[PDB]
C-alpha cells in the first residue's frame, strides 16, 4: 500500500501516473504531486496530451490544491525546494524524482530530509547511486538503499538485448547510435542552452548529442564495462526512438540466429521487456509499447560473421515510465 | 491565486512563463 | 555613432543585430550585448542560425568578454538585472530591449536608471506607453519620449494596410486573425505554462493564442479605436506568418479595386514598407522580405460590396527586425 | 441490412471502415473493398495508421482475396475501373465513392452500371448531384436519388453552426478562412502540380488554396446563396483543422449570446453534431471527435454589435467519416 | 560549348541548373528541360523553392514552350517518352536523367535514339551502365561511354571517406546507417506504396528503408566488394543527411589519428569533395555545402582500437547535384 | 497547360490530385 508522490509533473511524471493508473492490482497508491505549477497546469495536462491523447478518466480538481482521477484524490503541492515537502505528514513512502534536477544523493536526499523514505530518480543517478534496469538487474535491489536510479530511457532499451547478445554470442566490443525523438531539454527555436547543438531548433534538425548509455550499461551488465560507446541523434519526432547497435561477437553467427535468440529471450526471461517485431513498421506504430526494447528482425544484419547490427525500437516516455512503475513495485515488494 | 503565476512574477524569462503576444 | 546596445540577444536581439550589419550606412553603432546566456554561447549562436542560415561575417569572439563581427569588437555582458548594466559606464544612448521581459516604463526604465537615455521595447508596451509603427506614424515620436514600443510583428504588418483601407473606404467595424509561426513562448512538448495553450507541443499543433495586435492597431491609428479585434493562430512553422483581415466598410467597393489602392500606397507612402504579391506563393517564399506587410492580390475577397478580406504575409522575425532597425534611425537622426 | 463496399481505400475510406466498425447495431454491413493495391496492402494500412493509430481490432487475411476484421470477412477487390467491379455479384446495395476522382454522374454512375444500387460520393459532387450534410438537410433525401454527395469536410463544419447563426441572428453576408491540416493532394517536396500552391512542401509551408466549400453551404442551406465565400490555408499538421467565420448578422448581439445560442443547438436539434468547447484545447485534442463542428467559445467575438466571429474545430478525416456513416444509415433507413 | 538537356525537372534536375548557374566558366549550356507540366511549373519552381529559396535570376517564361533565365533561354519540352524528345532537333550532346524512371540501359538509351550523344543517370544504374564518383574514380571514364551513372546521394558521401579509411587503415568489414531526409518517394500521409514503410507519413515518422550504397561503393572501390552492408532511416527533415559508418580496420588506431587522416585528404586529393568540420553544428548548418562528405570530427570514436565509427554530413539535393555537374564537365573535357 | 491535359486522364496522379480541403 506504499504511498507514492511524484516530483516533477513533466512528460515522465504524467506518463508515469497514467501507466500506474491502468495497472491491475498494484502495490502502489500514489497520492501527491509537486511541480513549479499548481492544480491548474496539473489537472489539465494529465487529461490532455499531444502524444498520449486525452487521458480516459475523470480528471477534475478538488480544492484549489489537489485533484481527483476516477475518484481517488491526490494532493497537488507546488514547492521547488524538496526539503520543504509535506512528505512527513502524507506518510509518503516512495518519491518519484523526475524533475531532472535532483539527481544525486546531494539532491534527491532532500526528499528523505522531508519525510519520505525512498527516492527513485527517473534518470541516471549522478555520481554513485545504485542504478537498476528491470529484466536485467533490478532483482539485485536491496532495501537499505534510500536513493536509487532507473537509468535513462536509452539504457533501458539497450541493456535488455545487449544482455541477450553477450549471453549468446559474447560482446567483444561494440558501437551504438540512437536516433532519438526530441525532448523538453531542446529549444523550440535557436535559443540559449548549455549545449550549442541542443540549442538549435528541435523540430527542424538532426541534432548530434552525447549519451552515457553505452557506458551506463556496464553498471547493470558488468561484463560490458569498457566495451561499448556511441552517440545520439535527436530528430524532428515527438516520441518513440531507435537504437542502432553494432557489436563484434565471439561466436560466429548469422542474422536469422540472432533474431532467434531475441525471440527465445522474448518468450522467457525477458518476457515483457524484450520483443521482436517481424513487420515493416515505423516509429508511430511503436507508440505506447510496454516493452523496453522491441527488435526489427528484418533489419538485423551480420557482416563478416561476427559483426552484428541490431535495431530496436522503444517509446521513451511511455516505455520508460512502465519500467519505473515496475521498479517501484519491486521496491514495494521488498519493503523493510 | 495559483502557484505558477506568482513564480512567473519574479521569473518572467522562464520557459513556463514566457508569453509573447503575436 | 549613436552607440547602441542589445539587451536580450534572443531571436530578435540576434536578428536585429544582423539587419543592422547589412545596413548600407546606419547611424547606429552597436557596441554591447547583454544576454542571460554565455559569451561564446552567443558568438556561435550568431554565426549559425537555423532560420536564416549562416551569418556571412567573421564572427570570432575577442577575449572572454567580447565578440568581433567583421573586426568590429562588440562587448558582451551578462547580467539578469538591467539596473546593473554598464550603460552609464559604457555610454549608451539607445538600448534594444529585445527580451520581452521588461515591457513598461517601470521595467524598461531599469535601463535608463542604469544609464540608458532612450530605450526601445521590441514588443507591445505595457499599460500607458508611446507606441509607433515605422511607416504609419514614426513621426509622432518626439525626442521628449524616452521609451518607445515598436509594437508587435502582427501589428507592424496589420497596420500599414489598415491605414490604406480606412482612409479610402472607411472601415466601420472589423475583425482579424493571424496564422503565425510558433515562437519561443510555446513549449516543444506538453509542459506547464501559466497559459494552458502555449503549454501544448508547438510543432505538432494549431494553437490559439490571445493577442493584442488588434486593439493594438487603435494606437498607431487613433481612428480605428474600438473597431479592430480578433485572435491569433499558432502553427507548425518556424518563421513567416499571415494575417487574415476582415472589416466591414461604408464606401461600396469590389475586390479588384481594393487591390489597386494597395498597389498605389506600395510606391508612395508605404514604399519599402508595403508590397503587393500577384504570384501564387507560400510562406517560405517571403523569408527575409523587408516589407513589414506584403499583400497577396489573388486572395482578396469582397462580400456584400463593403465587407472586405485581404491577406498579408510577414516575416515576423526579419521583417519586424527591419522596422525596429528603422525606429532607431527615426531616433538617431531625429535625435536632440 | 445493406451491403456496403468501399471504393478507393485511402484516408477517408479507412477512416470510414473504422467509424463503421465503431457503430453498435448498424444498418450497414461492409462486405467489400477496392483499391489499386490489393489485400496485403489493404490489411497493413488498415491496421497501422500514422494518424488514427493502431486499429484495436483483429485484422488479418482471410483466404487470399478477403480480410477478416474481428471475424467479419470483407472481400478486397482491385479494379481501376468502377464499371468492372463485382457489385452485381456481391449484391452491393451501396458504394462509398472514396477515390476522389468519380464525383460526377458519369464517374459514379459506373458503380451502378457495375451492379450497385447507390453511390455516396465522399466529396463535393459534380453536376446536379444532391448534396447533404447530416443534421441540416439530411432529411431532404428521398430514395429516388442513386448518386449523392456528402460535401467536403469543411462544408460539414460550417453548415451546422451557420445554420444556427443565420437561423437566429440572420446572416447578411460573410467570409471564411479555414486553417487546415494538409491532405493527400499536396506534394511532400517541391515537385510539379497543377495548382502551384499544392506543389510546395506540405509539411513546411502555410499554403493557401481556393476552396469553394463556403458557397457550397447554399446547397444544404437554400438561403445563404451568394452570401458566403472563402479560402483555406494549409498547415504542417496531418490532421484536424479549424474554420474561421466572419458573418454579418442583421439582429445585433454579443458573444455570450452567440455561444449561448450554440450550446442550445448542441442539446436540441444538433446533438451529436454541434459541440461547444469552453476548455482551452489545441488542434490535436480534437482527434477522433464525432462532432462535425466544435465551437471555441473562449474565441467568439462581435464587433459593431452585428459583425459576428465564430471558431470551429473539426477532425477533417474522422468526423466527416462519422457523418458519411450517418448519411448511409439515412440511406439505409429510407430504403424504398 | 556543350549542349545539355535536363530530363526530369524534379528536385535534382533543378538543383543541377542552379548548381550549374553558379558555375565559373561552364563547358556546358543547358539547352532544354523536359518533364510533365511545361513552362508553368518549370519556371515557377525554378524561381521558388521551399529549400533553396528564391533563385536570384530573371526566371520568366519565354514563349509558351521555353523559359528565360537571366537572358539565356531554355526550351521546355513535355513528352514522357524519351524516344520522342527532339534531342536531334536541338542537337543535345548530353542528357541529365533525373526522371528516376530511366535508370536502366534500355530506358536510358531512348535519349540516344532520339538524338542525344550521351546520357547521365542522376541515380545508380541498372544494366551495363558504368558508375562513376567524383573524387573516387570519375577518372576512369572513357569518351566511348554512351551512358553512365553518378551513383546515389548516399554512395557519394560514403565512397569518399571509405576511400581514405581503407587506403590508410584497411577495412576488414563494416556496416553503415544513413539517417536521411525524406524524399518525393514517400507519402505525406498513409497512402499506398510498393514499400509498406515508405507508404507511411514521411513527416511524422522515422522510416527504415533499404539502401544499396554499401554494395555500390565496391563499384568504384573494388577492394570493398562484399565488406559492407547497411540500411537507411528516413527522418522528418526535407534535406541534408548523415551516414553513420562503422568499420573494422586492419591497422589499430584512434579517433584523433583518424580525423588527422581525413584532414590530410580534404587537403591533398579529396580536396573539395570531403571536409572535416569541427564546429558543433546540426543538419541545417549544412545546406548547400558543396562537399560530398563533411566529417563531424567531434563525433568520431574508436572502440577497442580497431572498431571505427565515423559520421559524415551531406546535402542530398545540393551536394549531389554539384557532383553531377562536375562529372558532366568531366564528360565535356574528354569529348571525342 | 501540358499538365492540365495530363491530369484530365490521370486525375489521381501526384501532379493533379486536387481536394476541396
Ligand atoms: N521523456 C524521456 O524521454 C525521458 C526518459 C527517461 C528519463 N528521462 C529523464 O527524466 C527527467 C524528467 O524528464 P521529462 O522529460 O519528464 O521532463 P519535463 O521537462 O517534461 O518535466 C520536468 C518537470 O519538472 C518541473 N520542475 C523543474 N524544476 C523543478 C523543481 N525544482 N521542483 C519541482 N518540479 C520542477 C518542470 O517544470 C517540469 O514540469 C529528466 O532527468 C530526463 O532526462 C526522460
Ligand atoms: N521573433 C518574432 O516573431 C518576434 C517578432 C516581433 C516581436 N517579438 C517580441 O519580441 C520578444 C522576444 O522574442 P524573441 O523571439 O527574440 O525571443 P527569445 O526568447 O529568443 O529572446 C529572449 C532573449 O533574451 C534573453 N533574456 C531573457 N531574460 C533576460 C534578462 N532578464 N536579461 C537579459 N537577457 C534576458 C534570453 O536568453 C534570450 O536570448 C517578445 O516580447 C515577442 O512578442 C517577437
Ligand atoms: N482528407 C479529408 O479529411 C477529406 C474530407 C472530406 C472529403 N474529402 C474528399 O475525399 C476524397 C478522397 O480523400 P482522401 O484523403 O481519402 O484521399 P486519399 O489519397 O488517401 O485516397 C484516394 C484513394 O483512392 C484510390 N484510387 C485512386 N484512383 C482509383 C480508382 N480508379 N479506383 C479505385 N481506387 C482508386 C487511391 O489508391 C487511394 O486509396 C477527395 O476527393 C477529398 O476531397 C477528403
Ligand atoms: N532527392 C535526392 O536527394 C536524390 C539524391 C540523389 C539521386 N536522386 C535521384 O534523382 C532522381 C529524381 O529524384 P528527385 O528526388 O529529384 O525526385 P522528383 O520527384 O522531385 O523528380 C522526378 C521528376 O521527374 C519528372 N518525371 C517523372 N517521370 C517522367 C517522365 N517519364 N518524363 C519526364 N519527366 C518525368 C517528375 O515530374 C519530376 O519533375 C531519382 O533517379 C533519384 O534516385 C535523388
Amino acid at each position: 500500500k506504499l504511498k507514492v508522490a511524484i516530483n516533477g509533473f513533466g512528460r515522465i511524471g504524467r506518463n508515469f501516473l497514467r501507466c500506474w493508473h491502468g495497472r491491475k492490482d498494484s502495490p502502489l497508491d500514489i497520492i501527491a504531486i509537486n511541480d513549479t505549477g499548481g492544480v491548474k497546469q496539473a489537472s489539465h495536462l494529465l487529461k490532455y496530451d499531444s502524444t498520449l491523447g486525452i487521458f480516459d478518466a475523470d480528471v477534475k480538481p478538488s480544492g484549489e490544491t489537489a485533484i481527483s482521477v476516477d475518484g481517488k484524490i491526490i494532493q497537488v503541492v507546488s514547492n521547488r525546494n524538496p526539503s520543504l515537502l509535506p512528505w512527513k505528514e502524507l506518510g509518503i513512502d516512495i518519491v518519484i524524482e523526475g524533475t531532472g534536477v535532483f539527481v544525486d544523493r546531494e539532491g534527491a536526499g532532500k526528499h528523505i530530509e522531508a519525510g519520505a523514505k525512498k527516492v527513485i530518480i527517473t534518470a541516471p543517478g549522478k555520481g554513485d547511486i545504485p542504478t537498476y534496469v528491470v529484466g536485467v538487474n533490478a532483482d539485485a535491489y536491496s532495501h537499505d538503499e534510500p536513493i536509487i536510479s532507473n537509468a535513462s530511457c536509452t539504457t533501458n532499451c539497450l541493456a535488455p538485448f545487449v544482455k541477450v547478445l553477450d549471453q549468446k554470442f559474447g560482446i567483444i566490443k561494440g558501437t551504438m547510435t540512437t536516433t532519438h525523438s526530441y525532448t523538453g531539454d531542446q529549444r523550440l527555436l535557436d535559443a540559449s542552452h548549455r549545449d550549442l547543438r541542443r540549442a538549435r531548433a528541435a523540430a527542424l534538425n538532426i541534432v548530434p548529442t552525447s549519451t552515457g548509455a553505452a557506458k551506463a550499461v556496464a553498471l547493470v551488465l558488468p561484463n560490458l564495462k569498457g566495451k561499448l560507446n556511441g552517440i545520439a541523434l535527436r530528430v524532428p519526432t515527438p516520441n518513440v526512438s531507435v537504437v542502432d547497435l553494432v557489436v563484434q561477437v565471439s561466436k560466429k553467427t548469422f542474422a536469422e540466429e540472432v533474431n532467434a535468440a531475441f525471440r527465445d529471450s522474448a518468450e522467457k526471461e525477458l518476457k515483457g521487456i524484450l520483443d521482436v517485431c517481424d513487420e515493416p513498421l515505423v516509429s508511430v506504430d511503436f507508440r505506447c509499447s510496454d516493452f523496453s526494447t522491441t527488435i526489427d528482425s528484418s533489419l538485423t544484419m551480420v557482416m563478416g560473421d561476427d559483426m552484428v547490427k541490431v535495431i530496436a525500437w522503444y517509446d521513451n516516455e511511455w516505455g520508460y515510465s512502465q519500467r519505473v512503475v515496475d521498479l517501484a513495485d519491486i521496491v514495494a515488494n521488498n519493503w523493510k | 491565486s495559483d502557484p505558477l503565476e506568482e513564480y512567473c512574477k519574479d521569473n518572467p524569462e522562464t520557459n513556463e512563463c514566457r508569453t509573447y503576444d503575436n
